């Protein structure tokens, strides 16, 4: 059943590590990212 | 901008990408790129719709003989 | 009146057995029954 | 039954798909007929002549050259449509009214570009094109619109009363290649309606003016006309010549027949031709704008 | 719903009283989302 | 297949019933299609406009807007018919020749109001209505028939308008088809339909044509070696276009004869195919 | 859990009867229409 | 009639995430560049 | 993926062949929605 579903979605997640450095630099924070993605549709045909 | 389902949506994952690299560089690949600094808001608000039921009518019927008008004529069948 | 997809679903003559259209066939039959039960009483009403 | 399948482009936004589902019984045009086609042909971009959007006089010529098709049930992926021009049986055909004017039973349908206010048309931003649907009026209203548009064309190089309601037209003539072409086909019809028999019919003006009075009906014929009313009291019309071979020939026969074929060709070459006849079974006698009717192929 | 003035004016001779006591429910009819409702409202954003 | 049933009226004289039995394969023209209809739609009463009986110019416009049908069989209490309309696959479609000219195979059928002579028709005095049947002529002869009838009427006006008539002529007009001549309207007297039904037809034809080779002569004076000047153009285009749609020629049937006589005379019936 | 409710709705259906008749009138057919409505939220407050 | 027979819907094809690793100073070869110790 | 000409030009002396045969899965791997997935997409229109 693929012709009925419309606007399917997929989503990911990634967290980046961080480094502890001090001095004349602003303090850092952890990282958490969030992303999604949609679908596309294509068909094939033949004759007889 | 799809964002249909909840973005964190904490559930059982089906693997792991390693990729050991920044993703912020490649920005024009994903449909929505949401980047929180660290534990921001909009991660705990559970908004949802709700359906509170449905209703319908009955639509009773009526016969010609139960009507008081039937005493104005003598009806019969004729194939 | 009867619709094209309804008549197509009804004229399958056992070429199916999935789980999605098993509901569409039921709903088409229910719609037909609902329409016929009123079309019949239309004549009893128009007599008067 | 011949049908053509328009493959809708993928990745379409849900809002445009719903708007496309609104266009159930409208009419589209094709340059070349084929079972499988693309959306570029239906788009207005295909109507371009040199490099620009077309003109109302150029549109009248694209309508004759292009084939005609009627939209039917549309599914999310495909867009079904049936052909009209070629002889092909189509059971239960229907059209959606797009003109502001009402239609009734037994009216012939024509096809003209949108001459009234800005044409309501679906616009696609992601694909980048837009499709304009043609406008459908009856025959009587068609001949009146063409007459005023051509007259305005000669002016460069309006109000129409229908059912007691007045309308206006914003004709567009930003081009010149097509305007002079209509002048050519016009004078060529007037030039071919002149034979040896005009002299007799041009000599019957005085008795026509006499018949105009004490008839109460020819006056309306005289008031609408301008030339014969002016020439009737300004020219002498030398009496009569003879016939070369009057013993076996009928000279007034050609002129009364030569004009018949000319007038019939006039209504079609100037604008478009009748495409359909509306005849609804078990429906209302008069349809309102936006509603659909069952029509018969001409 | 009226004012006491109109109430007296209506009850004096216009209307007739039927009863001086009635039976009223004392329940509030509580309902709360639970079961699969929670799991379909958390991940999808809809509930029934 | 779509069929229309015309309800026969009660208390009909036997003479009128027998005459209705005769017109088996004749053409009826219906205003609005419906499985059940009344005789009022068939009678001439439904055809007339503005109170007065209909005109030839009006009848021509009637035949276009109005839908046609064909009688199949009559019954002592019922009357049936079939449509030549949308998609009906009518089997065994036969028609009866009503025109004085003969027909052959591969000839397309058109319609025409009765112009040559007095139209024959059934008249029901008991009910008080009559039913007029249209004429069925081939296509090639239709365009010539109209041009000859109108040209005949203008000749009469000229002979009356001109102080002297230009009588010198070729004799009598005649339409020839399949080696058969029709020699219509021999006598000058008996002006039955001279100006009775084609009166307004000649008038509208005598004005548009007069505007034809006059507007050109008043617009380009090079041909022969206060004033609108544009509303006259728009009015001429609107009229000449409408008049052309009136005097149109659209075939309705095709005479396809199998295992039968090729040529057929007025009064015979042949199987025709729906075009 | 009324603090977390985003535009609840309620819908309902109703169908009309049909009368049969003849003459120069178009024939009827059963019609079905569906309606849907939204909700309104308001709060109450007091001090101490 | 086609007014209430649509059954279109949206679906989620699962999700995806990732896990990071941890490094320690002593497992690197830079630990043989100095002698570190703890002084509370 | 490349043309056979470049394939031969790479296989002559540029690259070295490791193996001539390999082990490939023989089944496609299908999925069909069942159970609680057939009831939520009908009322709400969201499946997982």
């Amino acid at each position: 059943e693929l012709a009925y579903v419309r606007d399917g979605v997929i989503q990911f997640e990634v967290q980046q590590p961080m480094i502890a450095r001090d001095g004349p630099h602003p303090v850092d924070q952890p990282v958490h990212n969030y992303m999604v993605k949609r679908i596309h549709k294509r068909s094939l045909s033949a004759a007889f | 901008i799809a964002g249909l389902f909840n973005i964190p949506a904490g559930i059982i994952p089906t693997g792991n990408v390693l990729s050991t690299i920044e993703v912020c560089a490649h920005r024009c690949i994903f449909d929505f790129f949401k980047q929180i600094r660290s534990d921001d808001n909009s991660l705990y608000s559970a908004q949802f719709d709700i359906l509170l039921g449905t209703y319908c009518n009955t639509l009773n019927f009526v016969r010609f003989l139960e009507l008081g008008l039937s005493v104005a004529c003598i009806c019969t069948k004729f194939p | 009146a009867i619709a094209s997809e309804a008549l197509s679903l009804l004229s399958n003559t056992y070429v199916d057995g999935t789980e999605i259209d098993s509901s569409l066939r039921i709903r088409a039959i229910q719609q037909m029954a609902r329409n016929l039960r009123t079309v019949l009483d239309s004549f009893e009403r128009g007599t008067a | 039954p011949f049908e053509i399948e328009v493959l809708l482009p993928g990745e379409l936004s849900p809002a445009e798909t719903s708007a496309l589902q609104k266009c159930e019984g409208k009419i589209i045009t094709f340059s070349t007929l084929r079972h499988r086609a693309s959306l570029v042909d239906i788009a207005l971009s295909s109507y371009y002549i040199n490099g620009a959007p077309p003109d109302t006089l150029s549109l009248l010529e694209a309508y004759r050259m292009r084939f005609a098709a009627v939209i039917t049930r549309v599914i999310p992926g495909k867009l079904l449509a049936h052909a009209i021009g070629v002889g092909t049986p189509t059971p239960g055909l229907f059209i959606q009214n797009t003109s502001p004017v009402d239609l009734c039973n037994g009216d012939y349908i024509c096809l003209l570009p949108p001459v009234f206010g800005s044409a309501d048309s679906i616009r696609l931003d992601s694909v980048g094109l837009e499709i304009v649907f043609p406008l459908t009026i009856p025959q009587t209203l068609m001949r009146e619109i063409i007459a005023k548009v051509v007259a305005r064309a000669v002016e460069r190089t309006d109000v129409i009363c229908y059912n007691g309601r007045r309308y206006e037209l914003e004709t567009n003539l930003q081009h010149r290649d097509g305007s002079d072409a209509a002048i050519r086909t016009l004078v060529l019809n007037l030039m071919f309606s002149i034979n040896e028999g005009c002299l007799l019919l041009l000599a019957l003006i005085p008795t026509l003016l006499v018949q105009g009075a004490h008839d109460g009906y020819v006056n309306l014929l005289i008031q609408t006309a301008n030339c014969v009313r002016e020439t009737g009291q300004l020219i002498n019309i030398p009496p009569m010549p003879r016939i070369q071979d009057g013993h076996r020939r009928f000279p007034i026969y050609e002129t009364i027949s030569s004009w018949i074929s000319t007038s019939s060709r006039l209504g079609d070459t100037l604008g478009t031709r009748a495409i359909l006849r509306v005849c609804v079974f078990d429906g209302p006698s008069t349809v309102h704008p936006g509603d659909r009717t069952a029509v018969i192929q001409v | 719903v009226t004012t006491a003035t109109l109430k007296r004016q209506l009850l004096q001779g216009i209307l007739q009283i039927d009863d001086t006591a009635a039976d009223v429910p004392v329940t509030y009819g509580e309902m709360v989302l639970q079961g699969t409702n929670l799991v379909t409202a958390l991940v999808m954003g809809k509930a029934v």
